[PDB]
């Protein structure tokens, strides 16, 4: 429901799912070779499975290539402060593959936006979606736009001809959240006849 | 910032054993997997060994098979390498290192691979025949050639000392426009040398102050021989 | 187990791209861990590319990573080189029993005009020969390009025991300078009517000579 | 005699803990009644709490209600302070303090406290973001104009050091004649800069051996600088 | 939550009796148990008064304490003035919320002749802005009384921000001296074209003003 979706969401206004009384197989997920990288920080790729969970926040999100590196801790850019920020202590992972046979147009495909301009970089899972003008001088310019104040939205053009270093991409990053509750979200037990 | 700081090199005789360290700052050591790299002078980067975040799976080079100890601690914020059995060629500046991805993989390879991006200070070992012995540091005075509104190169000349490293800064860093501190210099008899000068206008004839400054530390000597173009005296 | 080929000196001026054939000749490496390596001589190296085309921070948006798959190689391309790019540029990567480097690179920046070679020795001091220990310094300075060879001869002879040529050191005025030394035994000195310090630059043998008639 | 001896506080982290001290002698220390009392630099003092001979009872101010854990050890003859969430008004010189004996009061309505007969010496916390930084000093030569009957006006320049105690002596403390060190100033930048001079005879510059003796022993710094004629030549 | 109020200073002739004021803004301090403290400049505080006619040992017959009720206050009564205990009192009891502390009365007794004031600039040195530091600095010193307010200015405009004065200290001749440092930026500091180091001391300012250019 998630990877398969039907709808996609901008990164300014990256859309969070929540993941509660299931279970959940990561061996289609990492034993795929249709993914293109599955970053995974925090604590382990493949020798998790005997650790369980309360809570899961999934959340979605288009980019270029050239900011897979930003999706990280201790990285600083236009996404990685403006509008998603990862702790140092993040625990999680984070999976990105090639989304142009899905998100690209001749003309280009400007439907995803995101923040260019912010006075000072967001707290870890927090999400920025004010259309607020950015004054970028001294001089106010009482919310009209001109010499001093530029939008602080900015779209990105996806096109069928642009490069493997300049295709569109989809990125999904998870959470997991460890309360002083019983676990919720498990992982398929061993089964023997 | 997150940073790393190595220590613990220098010195030691041939055939012992030692402990490495290496100091993290800035990020969560117990989250990610560590890293030993030696890097040899004259040579390229020669990498040790790899560990997992846990301390449960470890990954070791065909080289030196068994013939050192990597080992970690999560509490202390700290990394190890129990290494043993020195010889010729593992002179090498050891750098410690964050792993970029912990266990990323291809799609139907999963290992606990290798990315550094941040790297540590570094911390070299020692190992060699000729001991740590004491320089003999001469003066570079200017030759008479260069007066008359040009360029009078001086400075001090150190030669035949042992080990690295060494630190040049002129009038004891109050200086930084025109320092340039040559390479060390390994002889055939097993000792170093380098030079040193600044670049200055010959107007400061007789009138500016020199003083060389040499740091050799793992020695830790110095001279302070009072330095001047030498006077046209039979 | 495994090994990475580089050419180890590679000039080209900095209008123009280079490239670097990672051949590891053995197996195959299609579908593992990639990393690539810069390194500034004398300090550590800086990584340049990890998995294929990935790029670090801070790093200028010229280079960019290939991997050949049907020569099972890789390459890297940096368009639209600079002076400031001379370093020495290592392949990395993992296959999945250990880690293995390439050969290293020599990359020249063929920007500035080559400098003539002129050289000058530095003959030992009396007072320290009572101790039956010299050394033979020869000054190797301002030469272009970088890319430089040393060699000693006695009579005419080649030499090889003692024989160190130290690596070439950017000066101030944007040229290349080293140094090489060799300690021997006065009744080496002595016995030898003369020696050389034959220097190789791109070609063009630059010498000079000592004499005993200033050790005595 | 009666004195209070005063060491520990100092430089710590917002949010730590620190274990302050006081020792004194010269009377029955299981017997008096003690008293803690910091002093924001600037402000007037304030009083900070109260324990009793017994070690049973313990009253608090308001500000460290619960934040606070103060004990003595009688055995040891040692008081000790725990001081936890620091603050950035904690920077204080705390000191450590002394009623006219054991809790006692007159008139049916009374409680177990008195007054303040001693105090101590004095303990400075720095809570605060800024680290360790050696002391640099410069050589300020003296004009040379004071000459022929006159007093000249020369010192030691201590700035960028952090933190105290930086002590500033001259022969090693023996001359004492004519230093005066001006109190330590907070810089902008969160550093120290402050000044100390002596008044010196104008003739004796140039003949008496110029050394002010700089002792910073947290960061373990000792610099010996020489003040010597100004070379205002061509 | 309770304080008690007396002047900042109080200055008077050695041959007088001059008393201090302990009172309270509410509650009741009558038939209670008080002390009273001072502290010279600079040092640890010493104690006083405690439990009113009460003197301590090493302190001559000249103070005297006493306590009212009919305006809720105490009085610390001292004859004789001598310019010896140039310092600030306080106040102190355990009051009906808390034990609590009084703001403090300078002591000035008029020994010594009054001087004019004298004020010099001191720039930043000379080997300080090239490392991009900058520290003003103004001497006061050799003033009688010790009572002295420094305020920043630059270009006639009051600087407010990075003020910080040392409080003045007794010196050999019985005099004081105090520092006043400005934190400002050399980017800041060589803008002004001038500056100005006020010094109001009883009445009389006199003013020095210089280049920031004298520093090349
Ligand atoms: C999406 O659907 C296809 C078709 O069944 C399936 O192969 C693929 O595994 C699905 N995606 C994920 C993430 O499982």
């Amino acid at each position: 429901e998630v990877f398969n979706a039907t709808r996609f969401a901008s990164v300014y206004a990256w859309n969070r799912k929540r993941i509660s009384n299931c279970v959940a197989d990561y061996s289609v997920l990492y034993n795929s070779a249709s993914f293109s990288t599955f970053k995974c920080y925090g604590v382990s790729p493949t020798k998790l499975n005997d650790l369980c969970f309360t809570n899961v926040y999934a959340d979605s999100f288009v980019i270029r290539g050239d900011e897979v590196r930003q999706i990280a801790p201790g990285q600083t850019g236009k996404i990685a402060d403006y509008n998603y920020k990862l702790p140092d202590d993040f625990t999680g992972c984070v999976i990105a593959w090639n989304s142009n046979n899905l998100d690209s147009k001749v003309g280009g495909n400007y439907n995803y936006l995101y923040r260019l301009f912010r006075k000072s970089n967001l707290k870890p899972f927090e999400r920025d979606i004010s259309t607020e003008i950015y004054q970028a001088g001294s001089t106010p310019c009482n919310g009209v736009e001109g010499f001093n104040c530029y939008f602080p939205l900015q779209s990105y053009g996806f096109q069928p001809t642009n490069g493997v270093g300049y295709q569109p991409y989809r990125v999904v990053v998870l959470s997991f959240e460890l309360l002083h509750a019983p676990a919720t979200v498990c992982g398929p037990k061993k089964s023997t006849n | 910032q997150v940073q790393l700081v190595e220590s613990g090199g220098g010195v030691v005789q041939p055939g012992r054993s030692l402990r490495l360290s290496c100091a993290a700052s800035g990020f969560t050591f117990r989250s990610y997997g560590m890293h030993w790299v030696r890097q040899a002078p004259g040579k390229g980067l020669e990498w040790v060994a790899f560990i997992s975040y846990d301390g449960s799976d470890k990954y070791y080079a065909d080289s030196v098979k068994g013939r050192f100890t990597i080992s970690r601690d999560n509490s202390k914020n700290t990394l190890y390498l129990q290494m043993n059995s020195l010889r010729a060629e593992d002179t090498a500046v050891y750098y410690c290192a964050r792993d970029l991805s912990a266990g990323h993989c291809t799609g139907g390879v999963c290992y606990t691979a290798g990315g550094i991006d941040y790297w540590g200070q570094g911390t070299l070992v020692t190992v060699s025949s000729a001991s740590t012995k004491g320089p003999s540091v001469f003066p570079l005075a200017p030759s008479s050639k260069s007066t008359s509104g040009g360029t009078a190169a001086l400075g001090c000349l150190v030669k035949d000392y042992f080990p690295e490293p060494v630190t040049v800064s002129w009038n004891s860093g109050a200086l930084t426009s025109g320092v340039h501190t040559f390479p060390a210099v390994l002889q055939s008899s097993g000792l170093y040398s380098l030079s040193s000068v600044v670049t200055v206008p010959s107007s400061s004839l007789g009138t500016q102050t020199y003083i060389c400054n040499v740091n050799h530390k793992p020695s830790n000597t110095k001279v302070d021989k009072r330095v001047e173009p030498k006077s046209c005296d039979k | 187990n495994f090994m990475l080929t580089q050419p180890h000196s590679v000039s080209e001026s900095p209008g123009k791209t280079v490239t670097i054939s990672c051949t590891r000749n053995s197996g195959s490496i299609a579908s593992n861990y990639v990393q690539w390596y810069q390194q500034r001589p004398g300090s550590a190296p800086t990584t340049v590319i990890y998995e294929d085309n990935q790029r670090p921070s801070g790093v200028p948006d010229r280079f960019s990573g290939s991997i050949d798959s049907s020569s099972n190689s890789a390459s890297l391309t940096i368009s639209g080189l600079k002076t400031e790019d001379e370093a020495d540029y290592y392949c990395h990567s993992y296959d999945s029993d250990n880690v293995v480097f390439g050969g290293g690179t020599k990359l020249t920046v063929l920007g500035q005009p080559k400098a003539a070679p002129s050289v000058t020795l530095f003959p030992p001091s009396s007072e320290e020969l009572q101790a039956n220990k010299a050394t033979l310094v020869c000054l190797i300075s301002d030469f272009y390009p970088g890319a430089v060879t040393v060699a000693w001869k006695a009579d005419s002879s080649p030499v090889k025991a003692g024989v160190e040529t130290t690596t070439p050191s950017k000066q101030s005025n944007n040229k290349y300078a080293a140094s090489s030394y060799l300690s021997l035994t006065p009744e080496q000195w002595k016995s030898h009517r003369s020696y050389s310090c034959q220097v190789t630059h791109e070609g063009s043998t630059v010498e000079k000579t000592v004499a005993p008639t200033e050790c005595s």
